[PDB]
């Protein structure tokens, strides 16, 4: 599951080479990279 | 001449109010040096359990990991100790960890919207917007899992707020509790306040009868001071009551007429639990503590 | 942000009491002083730790990227 | 953690000041007990620290733009040519994982150029270690031929309080922390508190700060009853004082009038000689964490010390 | 000038360890 | 048995042998006031005391100066065993009036 | 004005004996004041 | 036994003794002239 | 143009030099006068090189063993034949089999007069030059005792230093240099160093002296109304004076009869700073007599008091309180007067003694103010 | 005590602030005759000349305050030291007591007229201190 999502109308829609970095849904040119399932190891202090 | 024995004749306790939480003692004839030993190792020595190594695989929210695994640590869980052994630090995390030295406590929270006519309540307009400290299942593995059937692992207090969500967002974490003590980190403490004051002292010189004890009677707390009649004197009723705000010292009539000082060998000790142990239990290991010092150091070869 | 956990100052937890502090000032229409005693604060120190909290996350969470409007 | 003052003018809130918190009320006693608080520098407790009191984060962002009209280098990871364990800080796309932990030297993007032919990396550089907070991709200046060339990575650097970080009150006495010392070493009052930030002494006669003295026995007060105090200035009179005014407030809710308090030692665990002055202060942590010379050549020709000249 | 007003109902809220506000 | 707890200062040690500062590691006033404080009840202590070089190192250290028919290690073994039998007199009275409650 | 006194100096076609402190720094000499106002020799047995 | 031992920089010392002290001062444009 | 290059080449490169460090200071009163808190960042990195040899293959060989990364390690070796040997890689295995071949004879003739070369980090017998800029006079760079701190992050100074640096804990930076030869260490000892610097060459005035808590401490500590039982009294005299860490000069605690006998036994507070100047000035010489004068005068302490005239007798403090007057930066005080009659090395014993007893007093005896003032 | 401060700061916290002097004079006055608007023109007045009757306990009235503020505001060797050691760097004590330049050129025929070493010359007249400490010094 690859993720971006428009920093506009909030859409998560992620893009392959030769695209044009903009919103399929809307007319934006900035994206935000979203996250995925991993693993972060943390001290509770 | 001082004896142990002589000590056994002359100590006294004297218990005013025994709750489930907290418990108001007193210690009379002992010296301040066990009297402050106590309350030390009630605050420090005192361990317990709680969250230690958070785990995380999601975290949508706007509350940082960080911040989010900290809170995790902080919330006091429903753990009684010894049933658990000490966590062992030198060797690896796959032997590290085990049924007898680690409880695992999982967090698994996905929000989404509901439909409801709109201020609007958000218990109402979200599902699962807010996740409280009751959201954490405990998870038993290994070889014991039936050791905890009778006794599962909740949190002393289940409405501790956690982390506040809106639809989209996710927590999904494993958290392990691990043995630790107070003076390592805060989120070990036993109890909330372990503390003694000494039994206020009323030496009262004059007689200072008539309206004079009437204005005498206010400068201490209701039942503190007790007038017989206008004559028979003035007399202290309740001097355990007093506050010791010195408030008689600041009247002319009275600066020279009375002194406030304190009884050196009475200590009125104070002690709230946090939830896992009772508050004479945690008294109690606190002399078992310092009679263990005293014994390790007696069964020990002085070196050099 | 929101309610911390234990008072800064002794360690009486106070992060269960800011939900129920805010329905003994609306519904039962109580002081400020009242409500906190009723909660169970007596020390200034866990009595200032609610009275004075100011809960920025309710204005915080009015941002939210994962949903449209 | 965001404050509200106990303590302040009314006009703190005629400018909605409380949607930008600049402190945190704390338990200040005025005291000499540690010895490593002198003038210019002040204790915090350590438990308070292990509690989060005043802790901050510090957010840095950079741009990584490939312009240096031929479109070259590209985002991402080129075939064939891959140097090991890049893939554990950097996405698919060349870009890192948001909450990525990054160190000096670590690499923070991905691109191939053709004109080497070669996959290379932009590296992460700075004494502090951070995590990636926010990534975004910007392919702007372009109708129709868009492609992405301009990238925007924030880094949350964590800060807790350091050993050297100033620290002050709002009457302008500012102080290096010292040493953060621990609970059961600080000294407990009859309450059961122990002060999450000590100020010397010896301090006030030199800035004659009293601001701060009445400060400390409003904020108590405050605290106690729970109610706000206007602290607006010449709102008092020389008739009409606040060390009065808030002393009155005091007696009424149970302390001592003149702001002090019975301390009790954390060492011996005796109480202390006479009354400490404690009180609740809003403090403010402030944001701040080889050539030999002509100078230098002369204190050396001074000690008449040629070996350490040579 | 005129001087500011005092406040209203001011009892106390501190006793002793074992004491509770049963005293009038 | 492990000899880093508990060692003999001989830069300070009488040469025979009343006087001795032994020094302890990870103790502090906690042990110290109370150890120093039983050892000053013999009738052979000449003078003790208890001292922390600095907060930051671990040690305790406890000067033992007594009369003649008595050594210092003798004099801190007394103390400790003392200190035991005080323990267990604290224990007994507090389980008793536990029961009496 | 360096290259003005060299010009005198040249022109004087001077010796510079190297005795003055800045002299001694400048052709890397032990400065002449304090322990460089001696000169320190080891005394050997054999003949 | 009181006597001086010759190797002291009595020159800078004096440019000191003179130099260190006019910071805290008629004053510097008389002892300029 | 080449005179352009010049203008200056001579002012601003006629020089940085290596070996060296720096760091914010803080105050230590738990460390000597004439020493220097050293974090251990700056200790497991300013090595030396200590050439091997018969009296030191053992501490270098351990050193050896340890490698770069424990402390006392080493980081480099280097041989007779001139080469180095970096021990930074290298495994325990190696490090050990190094150390066994420190003390091998050289078989060549042309470097048989050479013995290898081990680049330790620091111990606790080093001199390091403490430098506070500017340096306006020499005072400003001394020579400082290295104390290893451990989990230290800044460099520890003691308040009797803050003088001559002109330096406030008010977030200052000090450089540290750590000069590398015998001749180089022998000058930072015996002439910068910190000692023989009691008393200033501008006006021949001391320089050095305890400034706040224990001057406040020293009028309560020495006041008339001042009593002490024999276990407080025992208590401050060790509290300051540790004869294994060679503060006495009779190998064990002297200490003087009680001032009241009956009923209870009660020794003066004056009486602890006759036992502190029994206990660190020689035994082969005579008590100080010294007839000073306070700052505070006989009508502040009552009626007929003679408190104000400061009295020594056969080293006895018998009369008169101690202000800033006596055991401050104070020329003709009890100090100066100690520093005449025994030498520098003995008042900065009373200086440090003095120090440690007034703030171990505080401790029990806490001061504040208020507005009733 | 002398640990700080002095009568002087404690007398204007208990007392008063006194008169307000700026550079050397009173307070400024403006072309009208007047030290403040509140202030009458050519006011005969200690107060409208700067001075404070009120004290730091009691407070301070608002001409006082201004007038604070003008005095309090009003409070808000390198190169001479450099020409002089360039020139007597080289100057110091020859081994015939002499004081010497870097050349050899006599400067002083001797350092005073006694070779008395400054961090020495204390006691060497406290002739009773010396008296009192005959066999000590001996
Ligand atoms: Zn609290």
């Amino acid at each position: 599951t690859l993720k971006y999502i428009c920093a506009e109308c909030s859409s998560k829609l992620s893009l392959s080479r030769t695209d044009a970095v903009r919103c399929k849904d809307c007319g934006h040119r900035i994206l935000l990279k979203a996250r995925t399932k991993r693993l972060v190891q943390f001290e509770a202090r | 001449e001082w004896n142990v024995e002589k000590f056994k004749k002359d100590f006294e306790v004297n218990i005013s109010s025994l709750d489930a939480r907290e418990a108001n003692f007193d210690l009379i004839n002992i010296d301040t040096s066990i009297a402050n030993a106590f309350r030390r190792i009630m605050i420090s020595e005192v361990p317990s359990v709680a969250a230690e190594y958070v785990y995380f695989f999601n975290n949508t929210s706007v509350i940082q990991d960080e911040v989010l695994a900290h809170r995790i640590g902080l919330v006091p869980l429903k753990v009684d100790p010894d049933m658990l052994t000490w966590v062992d630090s030198n060797l690896p995390d796959d032997e590290k960890f085990t049924d007898e030295n680690t409880i695992v406590l999982s967090l698994n929270v996905k929000c989404t919207r509901n439909p409801d006519a709109p201020s609007t309540d958000p218990k109402e307009l979200y599902n699962n917007a807010h996740v409280y400290a009751r959201d954490l299942k405990f998870e038993p593995q290994g070889r014991q899992s039936t050791t905890f059937a009778d006794c599962p692992v909740v949190p002393a207090d289940p409405d501790i707020l956690l982390a506040k969500l809106r639809p989209g967002q996710e927590i999904s974490l494993k958290a392990h509790c691990i043995l630790g003590i107070g003076g390592d980190h805060a989120k070990f403490s036993p109890v909330s306040t372990a503390s003694y004051r000494l039994l206020p002292q009323i030496n009262i010189l004059q007689p200072i009868k008539g309206e004079s004890a009437r204005r005498f009677q206010k400068c201490f707390p209701p039942g503190v001071i007790g007038i017989d009649e206008g004559s028979d004197e003035a007399y202290v009723k309740d001097a355990r009551k007093d506050t010791v705000s010195r408030e008689v010292l600041r009247y002319e009539e009275f600066a020279d007429k009375v002194k406030l000082g304190r009884v050196r060998n009475h200590f009125i000790f104070n002690v709230e639990s946090a939830g896992a142990m009772t508050p004479e239990e945690i008294f109690f290991k606190s002399v078992r503590i310092l009679k263990n010092k005293a014994e390790y150091l007696k069964n020990c070869p002085i070196t050099q | 942000m929101i309610v911390p956990v234990r008072c800064f100052s002794c360690g009486k937890v106070v992060g269960d009491k800011w939900e129920s502090y805010l329905n003994l000032l609306q519904e039962d229409e109580l002081d400020e002083g009242t409500a906190l005693s009723r909660l169970g604060l007596k020390r200034y120190c866990c009595r200032r730790m609610i009275l004075t909290h100011v809960d920025l996350i309710e204005k915080f969470l009015r941002y939210n990227p994962l949903e449209k409007r | 953690t965001g404050q509200t003052p106990i303590v302040k003018a009314n006009l703190y809130d005629d400018y909605g000041m409380d949607n930008f918190p600049n402190g945190f009320n704390a338990v200040v006693a005025v005291i000499s007990y540690t010895g490593y608080d002198m003038d210019d520098a002040m204790i915090i407790n350590k438990s308070a620290d292990e509690r989060g009191f005043g802790y901050g984060t510090m957010y840095k962002t950079e741009k990584v733009d490939l312009a240096l009209d031929p479109i070259t280098q590209h985002f991402g990871f080129g075939n064939d040519e891959w140097p090991k364990e890049w893939l554990e800080k950097l996405d698919e796309d060349g870009l890192p994982y948001i909450g990525t932990y990054v160190e000096e030297g670590d690499p923070i993007c991905a691109y191939f150029d053709d004109t080497l032919n070669k996959t290379k990396i932009k590296t992460y550089h700075s004494s502090e270690p951070a995590y990636i907070e926010e990534v975004n991709l910007i392919g702007d200046e372009s109708n129709k031929f868009q492609e992405l060339q301009t990238v925007s990575i924030k880094y949350r650097i964590r800060r807790t309080p350091q050993i050297g970080d100033k620290f002050s009150s709002r009457h302008g006495q500012k102080g290096v922390c010292s040493r953060k010392w621990p609970t059961i070493d600080m000294p407990f009052s009859e309450t059961g508190i122990q002060p999450d930030i000590i100020i010397n002494p010896h301090a006030f006669p030199s800035r004659m700060t009293i601001g701060m003295f009445v400060e400390s026995l409003a904020g108590k007060a405050g605290a106690l009853h729970g109610i706000a105090q206007d602290s607006t200035p010449w709102i008092f009179n020389e008739d009409d004082t606040p060390a009065d005014y808030f002393g009155e407030q005091l007696a009424k809710a149970g302390y001592n009038y003149h702001g002090n308090e019975p301390m009790y030692s954390g060492a011996t665990g005796e109480e202390l000689r006479a009354d400490i002055y404690v009180g609740v202060v809003y403090y403010q942590r402030l944001r701040h964490m080889i050539r030999v010379g002509e100078m230098e050549r002369d204190a050396l020709i001074g000690h008449g010390t040629s070996f350490l000249l040579q | 000038r005129k001087d500011v007003p005092k406040v209203e109902g001011l009892k106390l809220e501190h006793f002793a360890t074992g004491y509770d506000a049963e005293d009038f | 048995p492990d000899r880093e707890k508990i060692k003999l200062l001989t830069q300070a040690t009488s040469e025979d042998g009343t006087s001795a500062s032994f020094q302890i590691v990870e103790e502090d006033h906690t042990l110290g006031n109370a150890l120093r404080y039983v050892i000053m009840k013999n009738p052979d202590v000449e003078f003790c005391g208890y001292s922390i070089p600095h907060p930051s190192e671990n040690l305790l250290n406890i000067r033992i100066q007594t009369y003649g028919e008595t050594t210092a290690v003798d004099a801190l073994q007394k103390g400790l065993k003392d200190l035991m039998d005080l323990c267990d007199v604290v224990e007994s009275k507090f389980t008793e009036k536990i029961k009496s409650m | 004005t360096t290259c003005q006194f060299l010009t005198k100096a040249v022109l004087d076609n001077e010796r510079e004996q190297l005795d003055s402190p800045s002299a001694r720094i400048v052709v890397g000499k032990l400065n002449n004041v304090g322990t460089g106002s001696f000169d320190v020799l080891a005394k050997v047995p054999n003949a | 036994r009181s006597l001086i031992n010759p190797g002291e920089a009595v020159g800078i010392i004096a440019s000191q003794s003179v130099g260190e002290p006019s910071t805290q001062m008629l004053g510097i444009p008389r002892l300029r002239e | 143009g080449v005179k352009q290059a010049l203008e200056g080449l001579f002012r601003k490169h006629m020089k940085r030099v290596n070996y060296a460090a720096r760091s914010v200071i803080s105050p230590d009163p738990n460390i000597e006068t004439n020493e220097i808190g050293v974090p251990p960042v700056f200790a497991v990195k300013l090595t030396y090189p200590e050439p091997v040899t018969a009296y030191n293959i053992a501490e270098l060989r351990q050193a050896v063993i340890n490698g770069p990364d424990k402390w006392p390690g080493a980081t480099q070796i280097q041989n007779e034949d001139g080469s180095l040997v970096s021990l930074i890689g290298m495994s325990v295995e190696q490090r050990k089999a190094l150390a066994n071949q420190l003390l091998t004879p050289s078989s060549n003739v042309s470097t048989h007069t050479l013995n290898k070369k081990v680049y330790r980090h620091i111990k606790n017998r080093d001199v390091v030059l403490m430098n506070r800029q500017p340096t306006l006079h020499k005072a400003s760079m001394m020579g400082h005792k290295v104390r290893v701190l451990p989990n230290e992050k800044t460099l520890r100074l003691h308040y009797a230093n803050t003088g001559a640096y002109n330096a406030d804990f008010d977030g200052d930076e000090m450089n540290m240099h750590f000069p590398q030869n015998e001749n180089a260490r022998a000058e930072a000892l015996n002439l910068a160093n910190t000692d023989s610097q009691y008393l200033t060459p501008t006006s021949g005035s001391p320089v050095r002296g305890l400034i706040q808590d224990h001057i406040s401490a020293g009028v309560w500590l020495t006041s008339k109304d001042s009593f002490f039982t024999r276990e407080q009294y025992q208590q401050y005299i060790y509290g300051c004076i540790r004869p294994e860490d060679g503060h006495t000069t009779r190998s064990k605690i002297v200490t003087l009869p009680p001032t009241i006998f009956k009923p209870y036994p009660l020794w003066t507070g004056k009486q602890i700073i006759t036992t502190v100047l029994l206990n660190v000035t020689p035994p082969d010489m005579p008590g100080i007599n010294l007839i000073s004068k306070n700052k505070i005068k006989n009508e502040y302490w009552g009626k007929g008091s003679l408190e104000n005239e400061v009295l020594f007798k056969d080293g006895a403090l018998l009369c008169g309180i101690l202000d800033k007057s006596q055991y401050g930066a104070s020329k003709y005080g009890i100090v100066h007067s100690l520093h005449e009659v025994y030498g520098p090395e003995v008042a900065a014993k009373v200086l440090s003694v003095l120090g440690r007893l007034f703030t171990n007093y505080i401790t029990a005896t806490a001061f504040t103010c208020g507005m009733d003032d | 005590s002398g640990a700080k401060g002095s009568n002087v700061n404690v007398s204007q916290i208990m007392c008063l602030l006194g008169q307000q002097a700026l550079e050397g004079r009173r307070v400024p006055v403006m072309v009208s005759g007047k030290t403040l608007p509140s202030f009458k023109p050519y006011e005969t007045d200690a107060m409208a000349g700067g001075y404070v009757k009120g004290r730091f306990y009691s407070g301070i009235k608002p001409q006082e305050y201004y007038f604070h503020c003008m005095a309090g505001r009003e409070g808000l060797s390198g190169y001479l030291q450099r020409c002089l050691t360039k020139q007597l760097e080289g100057v110091h004590v020859s081994y015939d007591n002499s004081i010497r330049d870097a050349d050899g050129t006599l400067v002083q025929f001797m350092y005073g007229g006694d070779a008395i070493d400054i961090t020495k010359e204390s006691h060497m007249t406290q002739f009773e201190f010396c008296l009192d400490n005959y066999y000590a010094l001996l």
